[PDB]
Formats: C-alpha cells, sequence, structure tokens
C-alpha cells in the first residue's frame, strides 16, 4: 500500500528544463527500483528511466538518455526527474512507479505537463440554462493550460453529471461544457451551482445556474 | 530495441463474450511480459506478470498464455467492469517497452438520445463571442449526426463536437455540439436549432430557441 505522488509545474516553456518530484509514502527508496513513465494525451506509454535504490545506479531510455537526469533525496524519501530542452513532443502525463523486478507494481496518480510558450489564462464561466427532465450546464471557456476540474453543488451533485473533454479552439485556448440532467419539478426548489477549479492560474469560479 | 506490437488496436464486445488480446515481441523476451488495465483518467493497473501469473486480487476470468514469441491476454467472460485500455509490457531487457494498447468497449442495446439546446446567456453576448450548445444525452451507439439550423438554413462552418467516454453504469455516450458565432452574427438571426439523427430515433428531433425571446 505504498503511495507515490508526482508534483511539478503543469506548464513549461520550450527549451527549458522540466523538473518533477515523486514523493513516496510508506516505503524507503533505498531498496527496490523506481521509474518514471510518461503518456502523451491519447497515446501510449513510454518508459523514461529507473534508478536502483540499493546501489544508486540509473538506467535511461536511449530515446531520452541524453536529456534525462534522476536525483534522489533519501532524507525526504523523494526522487526527481529532470528533462532538459523540452519541446511539444514532451507534453504528457508523467508517472512515477515502484518496481520489484521489471514490472511497474505501484503507480503515482500522474501529473500533466504541457510544453508551450503560451501564457496561463484563467477560464470564463457562463451558465447554460433552458417537460419531465431538464438539463442545466456551465460553459468553461478560454483557459490555458489543461486541466480544469468541474463539480456541481460543491461535489454533492454527481448523478447525471457529464463533464466533456476540452477542445482546443482556434484561439489557442481550451473550452468545455459540464452538464447535468434534473427533474423539472426540482427547478423551483433546488439551487444549482457549478464549481470550476483551474489550478495553473489558481482560479476558482462558482456560477449559479438560473432559469430566467 | 525490443518492440511490442499489440493486436488489435480496438475492440467492441458484449457482456459474457470471450475476448483475446495478442502481443508480439520483435525478439525473445523469455516470459518476462506484463499486462496492464488502464481506466480513463487513471494510472495503469498490473493484471498479469511473467506472462501467465495473476497479480493478487485479479479475477480468475483474466488469464495469459504464450506460444513461442506470441503472448495473449484472455478474458473468459467479459463483464461490465472490464472496460478499459489494456497494455502489454516486456521487461526482459532495457529499455522496457509497451504495446500500443487495446481499447475495450462494451456493447449494449440501442438507446435514443435526449436532446437539449442552450441559448447563450446575456453575459456571454456581452463578451462579443457567443456559443450555442446542443446536448445529446445517454445514447448508444456512439455514431450520431447533429445539424445546426439558423433561421431554417443549415450552417456547417462554426461548430465542434465533444463526446464522453462510455458510462460505467448504463454504457451510454453523451455528446456536446457547440456553435460559436460573433455577437454581431448571432444578433442577425432569430431561430437557432440543432437537428439530431440517431439510430434510436424513429424521426429526427430538433430543439430550438428564438434569440431575444
Amino acid at each position: 500500500q505504498v503511495q507515490l505522488q508526482e508534483s511539478g509545474p503543469g506548464l513549461v516553456k520550450p527549451s527549458e528544463t522540466l523538473s518533477l518530484t515523486c514523493a513516496v509514502s510508506g516505503d524507503s527508496i533505498s531498496s527496490n527500483y523506481w521509474s518514471w513513465i510518461r503518456q502523451p494525451p491519447g497515446k501510449g506509454l513510454e518508459w523514461i528511466g529507473r534508478f536502483s535504490g540499493s546501489g544508486g545506479s540509473t538506467d535511461f531510455n536511449p530515446s531520452l538518455k541524453s536529456r534525462v537526469t534522476i536525483s534522489t533525496d533519501t532524507s525526504k524519501n523523494q526522487f526527481s526527474l529532470n528533462l532538459r530542452s523540452v519541446t511539444a513532443a514532451d507534453t504528457a502525463v508523467y508517472y512515477c512507479a515502484k518496481t520489484y523486478s521489471g514490472t511497474f507494481d505501484y503507480w503515482g496518480q500522474g501529473v500533466l505537463v504541457t510544453v508551450s510558450s503560451a501564457s496561463t489564462k484563467g477560464p470564463s464561466v457562463f451558465p447554460l440554462a433552458p417537460e419531465s427532465t431538464a438539463a442545466l450546464g456551465c460553459l468553461v471557456k478560454d483557459y490555458f493550460p489543461e486541466p480544469v476540474t468541474v463539480s456541481w453543488n460543491s461535489g454533492s451533485l454527481t448523478s447525471g453529471v457529464h463533464t466533456f473533454p476540452a477542445v482546443l479552439q482556434s484561439s489557442g485556448l481550451y473550452s468545455l461544457s459540464s452538464v447535468v440532467t434534473v427533474p423539472s419539478s426540482s427547478l423551483g426548489t433546488q439551487t444549482y451551482v457549478c464549481n470550476v477549479n483551474h489550478k495553473p492560474s489558481n482560479t476558482k469560479v462558482d456560477k449559479r445556474v438560473e432559469i430566467k | 530495441d525490443i518492440q511490442m506490437t499489440q493486436s488489435p488496436s480496438s475492440l467492441s464486445a458484449s457482456v459474457g463474450d470471450r475476448v483475446t488480446i495478442t502481443c508480439r515481441a520483435s525478439q525473445d523476451i523469455n516470459n518476462y511480459l506484463s499486462w496492464y488495465q488502464q481506466k480513463p483518467g487513471k494510472a495503469p493497473k498490473p493484471l498479469i506478470y511473467y506472462a501467465s501469473s495473476l497479480e493478487t486480487g485479479v479475477p480468475s476470468r483474466f488469464s495469459g498464455s504464450r506460444s513461442g514469441t506470441d503472448y495473449t491476454l484472455t478474458i473468459s467472460s467479459l463483464q461490465l467492469e472490464d472496460f478499459a485500455t489494456y497494455y502489454c509490457q516486456q521487461y526482459n531487457n532495457s529499455p522496457y517497452s509497451f504495446g500500443q494498447g487495446t481499447k475495450v468497449e462494451i456493447k449494449r442495446t440501442v438507446a435514443a438520445p435526449s436532446v437539449f439546446i442552450f441559448p447563450p446567456s446575456e453575459d456571454q453576448v456581452k463578451s462579443g463571442t457567443v456559443s450555442v450548445v446542443c446536448l445529446l444525452n445517454n445514447f448508444y451507439p456512439r455514431e450520431a449526426s447533429v445539424k445546426w439550423k439558423v433561421d431554417g438554413a443549415l450552417k456547417t462552418g462554426n461548430s465542434q463536437e465533444s463526446v464522453t467516454e462510455q458510462d460505467s453504469k448504463d454504457n451510454t455516450y453523451s455528446l456536446s455540439s457547440t456553435l460559436t458565432l460573433s455577437s454581431t452574427e448571432y444578433q442577425s438571426h432569430k431561430v437557432y436549432a440543432c437537428e439530431v439523427t440517431h439510430q434510436g430515433l424513429s424521426s429526427p428531433v430538433t430543439k430550438s430557441f428564438n434569440r431575444g425571446e
């Protein structure tokens, strides 16, 4: 039940160095093996590198070997990934993982890293308001980079909620909608609020959805 | 060096079906092969190690086998919880390499979409750019056609579609179609409608609103 947690910048400018840290809880990094893995959006998995907690030796994918460095801090039970000279090809969810032999037995939750020179921008949020069933929504527009999280009624409303994947618009900014279906008889009694969180801009938006 | 070729890339199967996924290594990997199950938005989960050994807690309907340099993952009777993308991975030698993955989706009965259209808010009109959202809720199969009509005339330039993953309960999909217009363009027409055709609909359904009403 070891837990791993990746942390680092969600947006890195091209040619700069991407640095990520993996915090390990419940296990000493001084034994077994530890790896970094990445997955570009909508693509497969690629092994980056591994270090041996016992001997400190490292091993790297030849497709990245020249650009990749791994350092460890037994004091904090953390290890890091350093990837220099990044381009858009390095945009991906990065995972850290524990290995006993060759398999990736435990994984972190993963951190999305976008490589772009575009600036961070918080979202605009607009209500979507309109039988037996009604639909309500929120349009989350013009933000960068991914991701945003959307909840309804502070996370107490989950049944019937659909939050769609973001589309990159021609403006270079992301947009998405989150919707929920509710009984029309509830429209006069229950209030509906969509809660939007955009960590890269440290923005939080709550939007009451009203029928006019 | 060792390259894993996974087959097939995608699959559609019904509950109770027997599904087999095959993975080929370009060289001999000596049974050092793992299978992973990845749910959308989640990290991969190991299912099988050393080609045929089950990870602890994995249901017995999952099994792996080998015939020479060919490795197979088999689900004896597919269950609702088994929808995911599956990956093979060799660890005979460095660099460790993965197959491209196999998407797995569940077949179900045809389900017609419920359709909703959302007028833009006045706050949005004030921004100079307007988005009109049409929602198709809980339908199957995935294939659907959404037509935008403005004052009865078909508009085909300014819309984008987005589809959810298959729902974990009812195995349906949902879809949004968003028509983006400048505020000037939006204010020069009255009737905005989305017309949806789907295999579950006896006749096409259109939802509309009148701008400024």
